[PDB]
């Protein structure tokens, strides 16, 4: 199922929920143990891990170096290790059962640092920063090359993308997006690398395009029926599923799903609540 | 703000 970890909506939040696309219902699972927006997710070993964002409350504001495993059997959170700074909209991707956290901020100081998980050692190591500053960055991995897409570098909105080559420990332009999108929605589906959505400091986009390794080419695809930045994405059984997000007025419940093979969007569900800047992934 | 509206 699809899970979705965190959020905002006035506040961040701290819901775990899960959407089954064949039956279309939602699970309500334990909460996370520090309410986040901001966050990203991913699963390693089928273990849930929620990383870094921050905790927007009635009371503070404090960014997270936190990442935190969820097991879904066992329905219990558990802390790991944390990171070396913190970093609210952070980017996250997974190589070789590996969780790199790239970017995002820690008050005024948007990273360019990137560190590694390692989830049988619980150990986090600082590695190649990228070129560019990137808080609300995109990541996605392919060909087991881990790539940084957009974000904001404090000053000015990007569509730039970077390359991180695990072998080399190196950063390496590549071609940059049709689109500037901070706040997108970015993952892998079929063989490239889509950008979904976000924010180019004018606009919440409904745009998505997507980037094939081999000719090194953007390419605009079927936009979503609603603009959003700060959603969630994921892949289920070969269709795109973008989550809540903002687009400048409402918190949306709406979930879109791109059918690759229609090029076509259409809305299957609404969340249980409208929610921003969540952690999503699959297990 | 605008992206995030948080």
């Amino acid at each position: 199922l699809i899970y979705t970890a965190g959020g905002y909506f006035r506040q961040s939040l701290s819901y775990l929920e899960a959407y089954n696309p064949s039956d279309g219902t939602w699970l309500r699972l334990a909460d996370l143990q520090v309410p986040r927006s901001g966050l990203a997710g991913c699963v390693v070993g089928g273990l849930l891990y929620a990383v870094g964002g921050r905790n927007n409350s009635p009371d503070g504001n404090t960014d997270s170096s936190a990442l935190d495993c969820y097991n879904p059997m066992t329905n219990q959170w558990s802390p790991c290790a944390p990171m070396s700074v913190p970093r609210n909209r952070i980017g996250v991707g997974v190589i070789d059962g590996h969780i790199y956290a790239v970017g995002g901020s820690h008050g005024c100081i948007h990273h360019n640092s990137v560190e590694r998980y390692e989830p049988e050692r619980d150990e986090w190591h600082l590695v190649a920063p990228m070129l560019t500053r990137r808080i609300g960055v995109g990541v996605a991995v392919l060909n087991r090359l881990l790539y940084a897409v957009g974000g904001f570098d404090g000053t000015n909105r990007l569509n730039s993308a970077e390359c991180y080559y695990p072998e080399r420990n190196e950063w390496r332009m590549i071609t940059a997006m049709n689109t500037i999108r901070s706040g997108a929605g970015v993952c892998v589906l079929h063989n490239c690398i889509y950008a979904a959505g976000g924010y180019d400091g004018q606009d919440q986009l409904n745009s998505v395009e997507r980037y094939d390794v081999e000719t090194e080419t953007w390419t605009f695809v079927a936009p979503m029926k609603h603009r959003r930045s700060a959603l969630g994405i994921t892949v289920h059984q070969g269709r795109i599923y973008v989550l809540g997000g903002y687009d400048g007025h409402t918190f949306l419940d709406s979930v879109e799903c791109y059918d690759p093979d229609t090029d076509t969007w259409s809305e299957v569900t609404r969340m249980t609540s409208g929610r921003s800047g969540v952690g999503v992934a699959v297990t | 703000d605008p992206e995030t509206g948080e």
